[PDB]
Parts: C-alpha cells; structure tokens; sequence
C-alpha cells in the first residue's frame, strides 16, 4: 500500500514507541505482523512525526520483520544509536 | 490475554 524509510536517533529512554505481535504472539486474530501500538509523547520517535500507530514492520536496519518472533523484532529495535525502520501503512 | 506489548 504504501512503504516508507525513517531513521530514528535512540533517545535517552530508547526509541520513543512500543510493538506488539510476531509469529510467537499475533496482537490481530491470525495475523503475525509486528505493529507499532503506542508513540509515546516526548520521546524520539513522536519528536519525528513520521511513525504513526499500527505502522506494520517491515525491516529494522538491514533484516526484515515480516515472518519473525516478537523478540527477533525487539532486539533489533533494542540494540544502536541510530536505526533504519522500513515501515508499512 | 491482549496485553502483551514491548517499548522501544
């Protein structure tokens, strides 16, 4: 539908958002995708406007999220003071 | 449950 880059700078407390889903554990009823859930106020990645909420996950850096356990997701995230997000919307 | 959820 529509793919896009964006590149975050970690904030002091991380990356500003938080994701739910995986092949491990579906946030949607048969669907593994990993979403953004939350943008938090204040944080690094609301500072940049450009994530918006239920974004899909498509890579973190070079590897890609889209059959992936949630914690394969979050320690791409976690781990990296500057991150590549290829995002779906 | 529908809470499961990790911030980045």
């Amino acid at each position: 539908s529509q793919y896009l880059d964006i590149v975050l700078l970690r904030g002091s407390s991380g990356l500003g958002f938080s994701i739910a889903g995986g092949t491990d554990n579906p946030h949607f009823d048969n669907d593994t995708s990993i979403y953004i859930t939350k943008v938090i106020p204040g944080g690094a990645a609301e500072a940049d406007g450009r994530l918006k909420v239920y974004d899909t996950i498509v890579a973190v850096d070079d590897q890609l999220m889209e059959d992936v356990a949630h914690q394969v997701c979050v320690d791409a995230l976690k781990s990296g003071s500057e991150v590549k997000l290829r995002v779906k919307r | 449950n529908p809470n499961p959820e990790t911030s980045v």
